[PDB]
């Protein structure tokens, strides 16, 4: 039985990372943040 | 799930299939 | 001068990079594009009507690996994130 519950606790991690991408926003917030902050570093050049 | 004005990119020491392992 | 690091001047819009031909379609009226940064990324050559991208020169960080001037002086240079055809 706790092979079962285990297996079938794991399958449905798959789902739940497979379905939700919002799942990993952590990572996807530093990725954008940083992304945010270097697209606003190159717009400056245009600034007068 | 995750996605020339003297900006680079430094890549990392350990690599993607480094962490794998 | 195609393909080759050169200093361009064209109608007073001077600048450094590699000019090569380009597959933007221009609107008759405008001379030249531009990039985020407003840095210049395309321009019509004045006399031959024709779109050429500029890209700028390859560059990189160099970093010197030193085994120790105590142990040895002979070094190795690390061109950061450039093809070896450059250097
Ligand atoms: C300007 O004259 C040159 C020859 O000196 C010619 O090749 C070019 O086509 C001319 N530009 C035009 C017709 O717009
Ligand atoms: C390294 O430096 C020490 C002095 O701090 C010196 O005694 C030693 O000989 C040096 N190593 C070599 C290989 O020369
Ligand atoms: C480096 O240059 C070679 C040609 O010698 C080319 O085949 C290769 O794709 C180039 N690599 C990059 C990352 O531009």
């Amino acid at each position: 039985l706790i092979a079962n519950q285990f297996n079938s606790a794991i399958g449905k991690i798959q789902d739940s990372l497979s379905s939700t991408a919002s799942a990993l926003g952590k990572l996807q917030d530093v990725v954008n943040q940083n992304a945010q902050a270097l697209n606003t570093l190159v717009k400056q050049l245009s600034s007068n | 799930k995750v996605t020339f004005n003297g900006l680079t990119v430094l890549p990392p020491l350990l690599t993607d299939e480094m962490i794998a392992q | 001068v195609k393909n080759k690091c050169v200093n361009f001047n064209f109608n007073g819009l001077t600048g450094t990079g590699v000019l090569t031909e380009s597959n933007k379609k221009f609107l008759p009226f405008q001379q030249f594009g531009r990039d985020i940064a407003d840095t210049t990324d395309a321009v019509r050559d004045p006399q031959t009507l024709e779109i050429l991208d500029i890209t700028p020169c390859s560059f990189g960080g160099v970093s010197v690996i030193t085994p120790g001037t105590n142990t040895s002086n002979e070094v190795a240079v690390l061109y950061q994130d450039v093809n070896c055809t450059e250097v």
